[PDB]
């Protein structure tokens, strides 16, 4: 897998962060690290995904 | 001298027409505190259910 | 990519890391980890 | 000579952008023919920019900017349409007018005939947030030109032979009726907060 993945970080800019301060049902400050291969987001249903 | 004149109406400008969604509702503002608080959030460590 | 728990085990296959997001009353939170470190969180509730 | 509008088509429009509104309650010759010749009067109204929105349940008409379908511009700017912002006691006299015809509609229906309310019944709900100015003839005076500027608006009707108001039709279709509950429970938890 990893073969295909140096054309990500090298080539093209990767999203590798994003950052919460009272939106939506986000309280207070939150952060997620999103990883240069390649990230999933999961949850049960109305947990604030969307 | 108030008296009312049988001049014409000439220029006779409409505006001001009523819409009611042209109404706004007053701002009062707040002034007693701020909302600093911007923890980690610490609490998120993973208990979800079976 | 997001998924409501499902296909969790494609999902592991092609990425390598995930973003649990869980609700609490009207609070939500999401914590990063890895897909090992969740294996060892699995692991650890394999206990009960 | 040439072809002129119908002269009741012409009496309604201008009735129509004079106050507008109009009501089957107080106007029925004029809202009726409108009723009868929508795509005459959205005509007559297009040029300008107007439009009449319709609501059947209630009987009533009103004019609405027609501008265009949500545009590069996302908050509509009209040359005639003068937008104001009603002062502090005109929103908390609006806000409980609005909960009270909300709270009637919930039992007699939408579009139910709506009870007339004493003046009295008000000064005790506005003193709530306002306090006591000083006397009852200043009370009631201010909450009697309150009233006679909402009338300007169409919200109410004025204080008949016995001092009770009806509310009209037109209050439902504020612009945000969303800020009225946000305000007035705001104020209401600030006084709660401070006694
Ligand atoms: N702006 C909003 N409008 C309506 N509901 C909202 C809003 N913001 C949050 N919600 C609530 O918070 C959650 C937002 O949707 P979300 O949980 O992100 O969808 P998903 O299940 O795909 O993650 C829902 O539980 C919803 O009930």
């Amino acid at each position: 897998m990893n073969q295909v993945s140096g054309l990500a970080g090298k080539e093209s800019f990767i999203l590798t962060r994003i950052e919460l301060f009272n939106w939506g049902g986000f309280h207070g400050l939150h952060q997620a690290a999103i990883h240069q291969d390649g990230t999933a987001v999961i949850g049960p249903t109305g947990s604030g995904k969307t | 001298r108030k008296q009312e004149v049988p001049l014409p109406a000439v220029g006779v400008a409409v505006t001001g027409i009523p819409a009611i969604e042209r109404l706004r509702f007053k701002e009062v503002d707040d002034e007693a505190e701020q909302t600093l608080d911007l923890s980690n959030h610490a609490a998120d460590l993973t208990q979800i259910g079976d | 990519f997001i998924t409501p728990n499902k296909e969790m085990r494609l999902l592991r296959d092609h990425t390598r890391s995930a973003i649990v997001v869980h609700r609490r009353g009207q609070n939500s939170n999401m914590a990063s980890l890895s897909w090992e470190e969740l294996e060892r969180h699995y692991q650890r509730r394999g206990n009960a | 000579s040439e072809t002129r509008t119908l002269q009741k088509i012409r009496e309604a429009t201008q009735e129509l952008l004079k106050y507008g509104l109009l009501e089957e309650a107080s106007k029925p010759n004029l809202y009726r023919i409108v009723l009868s010749h929508p795509e005459e009067v959205t005509r007559i109204l297009e040029p300008l920019d107007l439009d009449i929105g319709i609501d059947e349940i209630r009987g009533l008409l009103y004019v609405k900017v027609r501008l265009d379908e949500t545009p590069a511009q996302d908050e509509w700017a009209h040359p005639l349409v003068r937008r104001q912002r009603l002062n502090l006691e005109q929103s908390l006299l609006v806000a409980i007018l609005r909960q009270h015809f909300v709270a009637w509609e919930q039992e007699s229906g939408t579009g139910a005939s709506q009870a007339q309310i004493a003046i009295d019944d008000l000064l005790p709900q506005l003193q709530i947030y306002l306090g006591d100015p000083g006397s009852e003839s200043k009370e009631r005076t201010r909450l009697l030109t309150l009233l006679d500027q909402l009338k300007g608006h169409g919200l109410v009707t004025s204080p008949d032979a016995h001092e009770r108001i009806v509310i009209r039709p037109i209050i439902a279709h504020l612009a945000d009726p969303i800020n009225l509950q946000a305000l007035l429970a705001w104020l209401r938890e600030q006084i709660a907060q401070q006694t």
